[PDB]
RNA sequence: CGCACGGAGGCGAAGAACCACAGAUUUCCGAAUGAGAAUCUCUAACAAUUGCUUCGCGCAAUGAGGAACCCCGAGAACUGAAACAUCUCAGUAUCGGGAGGAACAGAAAACGCAACGUGAUGUCGUUAGUAACCGCGAGUGAACGCGAUACAGCCCAAAC
RNA sequence: ACUCGUACGGUCACUGAAUCCUGCCCAGUGCAGGUAUCUGAACACCUCGUACAAGAGGACGAAGGACCUGUCAACGGCGGG
RNA sequence: GCUUUACUGCAGGCUGUCGCUGAGGACUCUCACUCCGGGAGGAGGACACCGAUAGCCGGGCA
């Protein structure tokens, strides 16, 4: 037959790649020595394409002007702080390890040092609960119970622009504005719809997947589709 | 380095080097490690002069085992130019052997000495 | 008496054993962080460099190259095939590792002609060789009783036609009796069924 | 379009060519241009 | 005073034309090399990779071409087997790299008519569709030797 | 490539606005988890064999399978008497 | 051309084993190797990656 589009799409090409040259920033945390004596004033509030969602401006003690992944409650003129040191507030950036248990942060990194990987999405957060010389436990956005290095730094608050998948696109339209500013292809053709040589589900008169959906997850590309290794499937049970 | 088991004062190869420079205008020496080689196994060699900045450490590593069991024995080098410079010769020298000194047989004997207590 | 350099070449008899196998373990920390081809200012193992045509004069130059450990990165068949040519995982290519080291020496030194080449050991994913080149338009060279042979026109690019001894070797051109049916006096000429 | 000054001495010298035999070599080979070409009915190079 | 049988004019005994050999001139692009460009432009140039090095592009090398032949790599399918998969077509077509006027090979860790014998290597004739291979099917297929051609043997590494 | 992206994400699929709803079946097939015991290759190991080697057998045993379990908004099924 | 529990194979995934690979049937360490860090340094660690092979799945492909 022929590649299926999830085959098309590793190519990398044009149609599947995200508009980056209208991108703005990655939103990585401050690279301080130490000494925490950088702080900075927010001198703007900016919609970022990436991830439909505020974004701060800030102009740091050292002439550094950055922008940053903002919390929800942070505004222009606020002061914010990066470091050891830096005051328990939110917008405020400093490791695990100077952060309180039981405290909302958002944008935490893997690996102290990388910038943020961790719960950057609109109105999401992790929640510090235990504390230890060797180990930060943190419960991320999707409920698991993650151990990280105390030292992994990270922003008190939640990430602005909460509640933003509370509201339906409504129509076509609205979905498409936003397709067009991510690294995606839509809108969707089912693979039941398509003809045998597109898809595993194409062909056969009326439209049915000719076989079970959960594949497994040893498949090759090209025969992956469907139910990925499913443990389950459906609503029951 | 990894043919290196001691390290040698400076001033103790200071002394041995002024020691093989006056053992060439006297007695005879060996320079090139091949030569040098020979003579530790002809038993012909009184002390042999191995430099420590000799890439690859190939060329020098069999030296320091082989003088042991031949009783010959043997001091470190800083330096591969000043060994050849000490031996007289405009180029450098990975290794050189004194081949029985000459008027300097007292200093000589002192070197072999002190380099047995400093292991 | 024995040389000096016999004991060079005993060492590296076995290179997994004595100084020499904490040499490497300490070298090849610095070779991996080097390039593909780093011309070097002395051979790794003097008594086969020697042994292969070196010589301490101008003109001869000695290089480091590594090449990826294993077969054949082979791409897989777009058309039809038989099952016989459809293969790709366990199929290798004709050429050593060796012979692909020296041609990336030789390319990289362009005016050079390869005369002989050795290994210097490997680790988990790659193999090292080291390369002795030749500068025929050195007077040096063209001097040399023993090397200017190499200066000839018919010696132009030579690692490429297969001429150095690892590409005889691999062309199975060793033995002057039976087995060599097929290679000698070249592997096309006997219709490459060597 | 724009012509470059390349461009140019190419149409120039095609142009040049477009031109009938001389008719004294119609008497001193004692008796057509087969490379008369038209604007329209031909297409030049470029 | 070309092909080229016109007109006008001119050159040649100051030996022209014509021919051989040698030399001069030889625009731009082109490996194309100061940077760039559909044959032009912009502001001193071995661009790039190398060797030597007076460490300065100072002295040099490479690049690209050529009818096929040649050497080293990559390597089909149609086809045959009256299907077809091993096998066959075939190491063929085609691709990548490279040398020369020819390439390649070549002075035995050979041969093994087993010998008290031959004596580097190509190639030609033969050995022979033999030995060997093979859904032991279809098919594939040497060698030693012999008769010829031409003949030529040497250099390092190490010991000292 | 996704990705200047990080679960309010994005990947893979099905259905196809709203409204009222969406029953029964895990036997087969698929996916997933577990698994005392059974089965389960090669290397190394052990026995026989060979002055060696081919080879025969043994012990151990991964994923997998047997076996158990979960699962149908998973493939699908919901008859005759 | 297409399909599949047709025949025969090939990618790919999973899994064991050998090499990379080091020191003191369960373990500790650091020195290769890997990852984070501008750096210092931190995390991990003889595993993982990679080469080789073996068993299973394997119309994704011929
Ligand atoms: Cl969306
Ligand atoms: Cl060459
Ligand atoms: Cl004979
Ligand atoms: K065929
Ligand atoms: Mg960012
Ligand atoms: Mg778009
Ligand atoms: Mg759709
Ligand atoms: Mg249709
Ligand atoms: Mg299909
Ligand atoms: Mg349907
Ligand atoms: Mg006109
Ligand atoms: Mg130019
Ligand atoms: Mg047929
Ligand atoms: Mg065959
Ligand atoms: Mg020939
Ligand atoms: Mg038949
Ligand atoms: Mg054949
Ligand atoms: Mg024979
Ligand atoms: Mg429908
Ligand atoms: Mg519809
Ligand atoms: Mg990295
Ligand atoms: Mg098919
Ligand atoms: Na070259
Ligand atoms: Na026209
Ligand atoms: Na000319
Ligand atoms: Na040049
Ligand atoms: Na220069
Ligand atoms: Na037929
Ligand atoms: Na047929
Ligand atoms: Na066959
Ligand atoms: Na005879
Ligand atoms: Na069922
Ligand atoms: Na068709
Ligand atoms: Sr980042
Ligand atoms: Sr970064
Ligand atoms: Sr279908
Ligand atoms: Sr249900
Ligand atoms: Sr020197
Ligand atoms: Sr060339
Ligand atoms: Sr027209
Ligand atoms: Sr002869
Ligand atoms: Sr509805
Ligand atoms: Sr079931």
């Amino acid at each position: 037959g022929r590649r299926i589009q999830g085959q098309r799409r590793g190519r990398g090409t044009s149609t599947f790649r995200a508009p980056s040259h209208r991108y703005k920033a990655d939103l990585e945390h401050r690279k301080v020595e130490d000494g925490d004596v950088i702080a900075g004033t927010v001198v703007d509030i900016e919609h970022d394409p990436a991830r439909s969602a505020p974004v701060a401006a800030v102009e740091f003690e050292d002439g550094d002007r950055r922008l940053i992944l903002a919390p929800e409650g942070v505004g222009v003129g606020d002061e914010l702080q990066v470091g050891v040191s830096a005051e328990i507030a939110p917008g405020n950036t400093l490791p695990l390890a100077e952060i309180p248990e039981g405290v909302p942060v958002c944008n935490v990194e893997s690996s102290p040092g990388d910038g943020g990987k961790f719960a950057r999405a609109s109105g999401v957060n992790a929640q510090l609960l235990t504390h230890d010389r060797n180990v930060a436990v943190v419960k991320l956005p999707s409920g698991e119970m993650k151990r990280l290095d105390p030292q992994c730094r990270a922003t008190i608050g939640v990430v602005a622009g909460g509640g933003r998948t509370d509201k339906p696109f409504v129509k076509a339209g609205n979905k498409h504005h936003k397709m067009k500013a991510r690294g995606t292809k839509w809108p969707n053709v089912r693979g039941v719809a398509m003809n045998a040589v597109d898809h595993p589900f194409g062909g056969g008169g009326r439209q049915h997947p000719g076989k079970p959906k959960s594949i497994s997850r040893n498949a090759p590309p090209g025969r992956k589709v469907g139910d990925i290794a499913s443990k389950r499937t459906g609503r029951g049970g | 380095p990894v043919y290196v088991d001691f390290d040698v004062p400076a001033d103790l190869e200071d002394d041995a080097l002024e020691a093989l420079e006056v053992a060439r205008d006297t007695g005879a020496v060996k320079k090139g490690t091949n030569e040098t080689t020979k003579s530790i196994e002809r038993g012909s060699a009184e002390l042999v002069f191995v430099a420590e900045d000799v890439q690859p450490e190939e060329i020098v590593m069999h030296i320091p085992e082989l003088a042991d069991e031949k009783g010959v024995p043997f001091i470190f080098v800083e330096q591969q130019d000043d060994l050849g410079h000490a031996a007289g010769l405009e180029v450098g020298s990975a290794a050189a052997a004194v081949t029985d000194a000459g008027e300097a047989d007292a200093d000589v004997e002192d070197i072999a000495d002190k380099v047995e207590e400093l292991r | 008496a024995r040389s000096a350099y016999s004991y060079i070449r005993d060492a590296w008899k076995n290179p997994g054993d004595g100084q020499l196998a904490e040499l490497q373990w300490q070298r090849q920390q610095e070779w991996r962080n080097e390039g593909a081809v780093e011309r070097i200012e002395r051979p790794t193992r003097l008594d086969k460099a020697r042994s292969q045509g070196y010589k301490a004069k101008q003109g001869v130059i000695v290089a480091r190259v590594s090449v990826r450990k294993g077969s054949a990165r082979k791409r897989r068949h777009k058309a039809g095939r038989r099952s016989k040519r459809q293969g790709v995982t366990r199929i290798t290519r004709r050429k050593d590792i060796q012979r692909v080291a020296e041609e990336r020496a030789s390319r990289t030194f362009p005016n050079l002609r390869v005369l002989n080449s050795y290994s210097v050991g490997q680790d988990g994913r790659q193999k090292w060789h080291e390369v002795i080149l030749i500068d025929p338009n050195h007077p040096a060279i063209q001097n040399d009783d023993d090397l200017s042979w190499i200066c000839a026109d018919d010696q132009a690019d030579r690692v490429f036609r297969g001429l150095t001894g690892a590409g005889r070797r691999n062309r199975g051109l060793s033995g002057k009796g039976k087995g060599s049916e097929k290679t000698r006096p070249s592997l096309r000429s006997n219709g490459g069924k060597g | 379009g724009k012509k470059s000054k390349a461009t140019k001495k190419r149409l120039a010298k095609l142009d040049n060519q477009n031109s009938r035999v001389p008719a004294w070599v119609m008497l001193k080979t004692d008796r057509r241009n087969h490379k008369r070409r038209h604007w329209r009915r031909n297409d030049t190079d470029e």
